[PDB]
């Protein structure tokens, strides 16, 4: 029978998973302070990595990996990926960033005044680089400036904008899966490029959104309308791509946050945003490393998260997830 | 040529002490009666060794050493042992009662009592120094006596040798071979009353040396015997440049320099390879890059910790064994790029070499095998404040509740002194914060 | 580190000689005194207990006391009565009359101070005095009443010495007089106050082991002193043999009384074996591991699953694996983990010597700490005031100069007790 | 990656290699505080001899 704690009560998965667990008959659950436990369902902010480990008699796993975050900041997966050379200062797959304090991105908007290309970015929206500068120290944290994609890539009928949530989930063993069930996070207005400041259609997030229900269309409909409006698939036009970044980003890190050799062990489940264009390319937008499910797919994503990261640490008495090798 | 004193006190001091000693007269060639058939200079010499060991008419070599305990157990047998000879009598001080696991009942009631014996001994071997260096000093935080003689002891020191460094080798309390509930009471106490004073501090976790004697040396469940021969090895590691001719960490002071650019934190890391099991028939001797290589891997340090997740103000390369510089260089250029080592910024990204080409020493019929070359790192990295959260929380759960506080009350402490230890420890956590994010 | 023993009453100086048989036997001493062993871990920490006499003998440094003389021609006539030091049989003639008041006040009074006399010539020939074990009983007078004047006084003449009970608690299955909950209540409050460490000895749960576990149909108090005898010498192993540890009694003290009040130990004993008939098969590790922390192998007729472990002491004894020890001791942790109290962090502590009981291979001693002693003085409370709200058998004490205001004393006192027992239980 | 301040014997050498630039209480005191604790006890020790004798 093992045993695990609950300390981010705010956790929609894991919510889930806690109570998966418990009806296996095998887990027991603790009180939040009780360090008897073989699996810690951590908190997000100020995680006690520190204090894994250390219990003799325990094999001990949590659901973050330490220095993860470096990964899921817009202004740390910024420095990343300009210094690290796995990932070019040119990714090809990522757009241009810079992350200015509040208290050398103007020589590269000017560089847009030569040709008068696209000059819109985002924090948020604006076109002109003062009016965005100043809301940067009017919050008075740091934000990131990024290129904004002028030329998305629209779903007929409705001429609208969109992301692309992906799951992936990185085992003991730094396995990376990558959960076969995507989201499309639409936007139901039509997208157009004269007002940014009505950004209804422009910020294609769930709640600025207060065709499809819930403004979300799952991957059995959006690979069928590639093939009828473009002739092509999801997996040649758009996943292809996502795998390669998925893989990219977590290799660079590897070395950094892997608990191969490590007295505890760590998995996470990662929430990676993508944005494809009107060529059928993929650019990453931002990881989000404590990410929520969607309604439809909780039920298949943390029974999964049981089979592959608890219970293959803890064992008890075809797959849903693609293993992107490395 | 600069004597050291090493004083060693309680169970745990003792012990580890006659662990090293003995290494130290197997890798001088000292016989247990301390005949050195080597020295020629008899009766005398201004040799690296007599940094460690004086001589007498007759040409007997004796550890510049004092033993204490608060009972007379483990001292006893230090004065029954195999090494009788080395010690004089005068070295081995005992009382009859120890600290009872009580840090309160060693530093107030019994060490009152024997705090001007213990430094009475103290003087009569710095009068034989001709220029003392300092101290090395060993001891549990757990102990009774060794957490609170040893911060008496320490105060006086400073009064007394206001100019002398102080070096501590610190047995920080494990679970698995914990001999009180109270440790972590008394190592907060011992921490706040000892960290001025001293200048650097080696710190080992009796959880790293218990894990590496299961995994490497294949002991099922090690007793003191096995730890404290392991130890023994990393402390001769880091010692030998005292007792040895060279040009790195000649003198107790240039372990500060080198390992401490702030005072209060002066705790470096210890990381030590290979270890390997007397038992394995067939061992493929690890090269320069991979024992240097093994010193990045958490499972080989004397804290468990991350040092991936801190940042390094300080490195030092002990090498001992068929080791040259050109190699240690080919082995530190392909680590830089495949291993996560940030530097603080108001330091130089670079480690301090020391090489001696007598390979390790190995107590015959131990468990260590011997090796061709081994390699001890000191690195003084913020991700051994993990050492200090974890007592600091442990501190915390029994303190909230007061438990155990009568017995340290009851002895004449006061309830403050717990809550400016901690407080202490608090500030403690807080420095290396600011240094490692 | 000499330990000073006493005994008192009729209850003490029974349970008193069996333990020196017992422990005898272990240390390979004879009747007469000499020693006639093999193993030399016999002899290393045989001075704790015994004192060496002229001619290589060994006489325990025991001081045995009675108002009456009865039990102690018994002992001096039992098989190693005759190890025991003469001038050290110090007793009246009139008896207790199991009236606390008398052996606290009138009776144990005029013979204190001899008994003191006594411990005094003992502990001058100690080099370094640990302290005192009584043992003695809780219902009767003389190890109630008189046990509880002379800790009272080896406290004020040894006040930084460690004070040690083996305290039998009465109960109606095994019942002498209707006026024992009164004289273990008086008990209780001078033992709150005076002790370091008292083994609470049941003998409501020395009776239910007797009867259910060992099919006993008709106990007797010597079927309940041979469980005695197994858990005062499991309890005492680490005094008297060497470790790891150097064990004394003020390191279990400090490792096993978080506050000062809460020093009442539940003992607990693996296997339960009955007296004469021995069974064949040694325990397993895991075995003896389940057995002693079994509600049914304590000697404290409490339910540790009622409660918490504030701390917890276990002895195995015998030629085991120290790796799987340790490995059934951290599974019986981390599976009931909720039994153990938070808030003092590897509250358990595990010995391993190598020498067994007597007759047996394998065998684990148990000393819980644990909140659920608060139902064996929840029990007696009850009894006291049963009878107490109408003052029934009180003119035996107010006979002897006492007042019923001592009695509420000594009620409330044991009250705040059970008070703080049930605070930490929900901390 | 630069070498520098190498020392030869024949015990063996040291150097240091960089990879990359940057970028006390007096006797009396103790005294007193070990005799306050010591009173501390006796205050402690009389009140009980106080109360063992009412
Ligand atoms: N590595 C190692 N640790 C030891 C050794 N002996 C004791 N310890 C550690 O020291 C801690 C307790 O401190 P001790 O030094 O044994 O106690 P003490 O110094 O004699 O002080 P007292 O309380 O008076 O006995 C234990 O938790 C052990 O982990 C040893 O020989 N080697
Ligand atoms: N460079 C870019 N070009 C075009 N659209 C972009 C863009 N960067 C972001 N967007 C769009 O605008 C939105 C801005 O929201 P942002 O990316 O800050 O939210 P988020 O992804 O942090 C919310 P959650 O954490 O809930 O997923 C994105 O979600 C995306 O739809
Ligand atoms: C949670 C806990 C409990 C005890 C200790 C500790 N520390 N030192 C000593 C103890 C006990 C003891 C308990 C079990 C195993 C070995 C020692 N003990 C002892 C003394 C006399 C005895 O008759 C029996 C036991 C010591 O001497 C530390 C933590
Ligand atoms: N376990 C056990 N309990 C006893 C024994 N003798 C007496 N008792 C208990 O002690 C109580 C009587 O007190 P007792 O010690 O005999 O009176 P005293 O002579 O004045 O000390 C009774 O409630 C019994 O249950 C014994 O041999 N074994
Ligand atoms: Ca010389
Ligand atoms: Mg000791
Ligand atoms: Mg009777």
């Amino acid at each position: 029978m093992y045993t695990f704690v609950v300390r981010d009560e705010n956790s929609s998965v894991y919510a889930e998973v806690s109570r998966l667990l418990l009806a296996t008959g095998q887990w027991k659950r603790l009180r939040k302070d009780n360090p008897r436990f073989n699996l810690m369902l951590g908190e997000r902010n100020r995680l006690p990595f520190g204090r894994l480990g250390h219990e003799p008699g325990l094999v001990q796993l949590v659901n973050y990996y330490r220095g993860a975050d470096k990964l899921c900041r817009k202004a740390s997966l910024v420095k990343l990926i300009k210094t690290s050379p796995e990932l070019s200062e040119s990714c090809t797959w990522f757009p241009e960033s810079y992350v200015i304090y509040p208290t050398v991105f103007l020589a590269a908007y000017n560089r847009r005044r030569e040709g008068r290309e696209g000059n819109v970015w985002i924090a948020l929206i604006s076109s002109e680089a003062s009016e965005l500068l100043d809301f940067i120290d009017e919050q008075g944290q740091v934000h990131v400036i990024q290129k904004y994609l002028e030329k998305p890539l629209l779903l007929e009928p409705g001429h609208r904008k969109f992301d692309i949530r992906s799951w992936v989930l990185v085992d003991h063993l730094y396995n990376i899966y990558l959960y076969r069930e995507g989201v499309l996070r639409t936007s139901s207005e039509p997208y157009n490029s004269a007002n940014f400041q009505d950004k209804t259609c422009h910020l294609t997030n769930h709640c600025i959104q207060k065709y499809e229900e819930g403004n979300e269309m799952f991957f059995e409909e959006f690979n069928q309308y590639l093939m009828d409006a473009l002739n092509t698939t999801l997996e040649n036009s758009i996943l292809l791509q996502i795998k390669h970044i998925i893989r990219s980003c977590l290799m660079c890190i590897e070395p950094a946050i892997s608990t191969k050799h490590l007295h505890y062990q760590s998995f996470q489940l990662f929430g990676f945003d993508f944005m494809v264009d009107e060529e059928l390319k993929v650019w990453l937008i931002e990881v989000n490393g404590a990410p929520a499910c969607a309604q439809k797919l909780y039920a298949e994503l943390c029974q999964g998260i049981v089979d592959v990261a608890i219970s293959s640490v803890f064992p008890l008495a075809t797959s849903i997830f693609i293993k992107l090798h490395h | 040529m600069r004597e050291c004193i090493s004083i060693h006190v309680g169970q745990a001091g003792v012990q580890i002490g006659n662990a090293c000693w003995e290494l130290y007269c197997l890798e001088h060639g000292i016989q247990p009666d301390g005949q050195m058939p080597s020295d020629k200079t008899i009766g005398g010499g201004d040799d690296s060794f007599n940094t460690f060991f004086s001589e007498t008419g007759a040409g007997k070599h004796v550890p510049r050493a004092v033993f204490v305990d608060l009972e007379p157990t483990v001292i006893d047998e230090v004065r029954t042992g195999t090494y009788r000879q080395l010690f004089h009598p005068e070295q081995l001080i005992t009382g009859k009662e120890d600290a009872a696991n009580n840090y309160a009942r060693g530093h107030y009631t019994i060490g009152k009592e024997i705090i001007d014996l213990v430094l009475d001994r103290i003087r009569k071997l710095a009068d034989q120094c001709t220029g003392l260096q300092g101290f090395l000093v060993f001891h549990s935080f757990g102990g009774g006596t060794g957490s609170g003689f040893t911060s008496l002891l320490m105060e006086r020191l400073s009064v007394d040798y206001g100019k002398k460094s102080k070096l501590e080798f610190s047995i920080y309390p494990a679970p698995q071979v914990s001999t009180a509930v109270v440790e972590p009471y008394n190592s907060i106490l011992t921490t706040h009353t000892t960290l001025e004073h001293s200048d650097c501090a080696f710190m080992v976790d009796n959880e790293a040396i218990y894990d590496i004697c299961r995994r490497n040396l294949d002991i099922e469940r090690p007793t003191y015997t096995n730890l404290n021969r392991l130890i023994s090895q990393i402390v001769s590691s880091i010692t030998a440049s005292l007792r040895f001719d060279g040009a790195l960490n000649v003198d107790l002071t240039e372990f500060q320099t080198n390992l401490v650019p702030y005072p209060r934190i002066h705790f470096p890391l210890a990381t030590y390879a290979p270890v390997i099991s007397a038992e394995k028939a067939y061992h493929e001797q690890l090269s320069v890059a991979e024992i240097t290589n093994a010193c990045f891997e958490p499972a080989n340090q004397m804290v468990k910790c991350d040092p991936r997740h801190g940042k390094y103000m300080a490195c030092c390369l002990l090498y001992r064994g068929d080791v040259v510089p050109k190699d240690v260089n080919a082995a530190i250029a392909t680590i830089k790029t495949k291993r996560s080592i940030q530097f603080v910024d108001w330091c130089p990204t670079g480690f301090k070499v020391g090489i001696n080409y007598q390979p390790p020493t190995v107590v015959p019929g131990g468990d260590l095998a011997k090796v061709q070359r081994a390699v001890c790192m000191l690195s003084n990295t913020t991700a051994i404040a993990e050492a200090w959260a974890r007592l600091d929380h442990k501190f915390d759960l029994m303190y909230a509740k007061r438990a155990f506080v009568h017995w340290y009350v009851g002895e004449g402490m006061e309830e403050g002194e717990f809550s400016e230890a901690r407080e202490d420890m608090a500030a403690l956590e807080k420095d290396y914060e600011e240094v490692g994010v | 580190r000499e330990i000073v023993h006493i005994q008192a009453g009729q209850c003490g100086n029974q349970i008193g000689a069996k333990f020196w048989e017992v422990i005898s036997d272990e240390h390979g001493i004879d009747p007469t005194g000499s020693y006639h062993g093999d193993s030399d871990l016999q002899l290393e920490r045989i001075n704790v207990y015994y004192n060496e006499a002229t001619g290589n003998k060994y006489v325990p440094r025991a001081i045995l006391v009675d108002l009456e003389p009865g039990t102690m021609d018994s002992v001096r006539s039992g098989p190693f009565g005759q190890i025991f030091r003469p001038d050290n049989f110090v007793f009246g003639q009139s008896g207790a009359g199991n009236n606390w008041a008398k052996g606290h006040y009138t009776e144990g009074a005029e013979l204190v101070d001899s008994v003191l006399d006594v411990v005094r010539k003992e502990s001058e020939s100690c080099d370094c005095l640990q302290g005192f074990q009584l043992t003695h009983s809780l219902g009767g007078g003389t190890g109630s009443g008189m046990g509880t004047l002379l800790i009272s006084k080896i406290r004020e003449e040894y006040p930084d010495r460690i004070m040690n009970t083996f305290s039998v608690m009465p109960s109606p299955k095994v019942s002498d007089t209707v006026v024992e909950p009164y004289n273990a209540t008086l008990s209780v409050h001078q033992l709150v106050e005076n002790t370091d460490e008292t083994y609470c000895i049941d003998n409501e749960a020395l009776y239910d082991i007797c009867f259910r576990t060992l099919k006993l149909t008709t106990p007797t108090y010597g079927d309940l002193n041979h469980l005695v005898s197994a858990t005062m010498s499991g309890v005492t192993t680490c005094l008297r043999f060497p470790g790891q540890l150097n064990a004394d009694l003020r390191k279990l003290a400090v490792n096993m009384v978080p506050f000062p009040r809460l020093h009442f130990f539940m003992p607990g004993f693996a296997p339960l074996t009955s007296r004469g008939s021995q069974q064949y098969r040694a325990l397993t590790v895991p075995e003896l591991t389940q057995q002693m922390f079994d509600s049914k192998n304590m000697m404290a007729a409490c339910d540790p699953r009622h409660g918490r472990y504030l701390t917890v002491a276990a002895i195995f004894r015998g030629r085991m694996s120290m790796k799987e020890v340790d490995e059934q001791m951290l599974n019986v942790q981390n599976k009931n983990s909720s039994y153990f109290v938070e808030w003092i962090p590897n509250n358990v502590k595990t010995a391993v010597c190598d020498i067994p009981p007597r007759g047996l291979k394998m065998s684990a001693t148990f000393i819980g700490n644990s909140t659920a002693i608060q139902e064996l003085f929840k029990r007696i409370s009850e009894q006291f005031t049963a009878m107490f709200r109408r003052k029934a058998f009180l003119h035996w004490y107010t006979g002897e100069g006492m007042d019923e205001m001592e009695f509420t004393e000594a009620e409330s006192n044991m009250n705040d007790l059970v008070s703080e027992y049930q605070q930490y239980q929900d901390a | 990656m630069e070498v520098i301040e190498l020392n030869k014997c024949t015990s063996g050498q040291s150097f240091e290699v960089i990879l990359k630039p940057p970028s006390d209480p007096s006797l009396e005191e103790i005294q007193k505080k070990l005799e306050a604790a010591e009173e501390r006890r006796k205050y402690q020790e009389a009140e009980l001899l106080k109360h063992l004798a009412e």
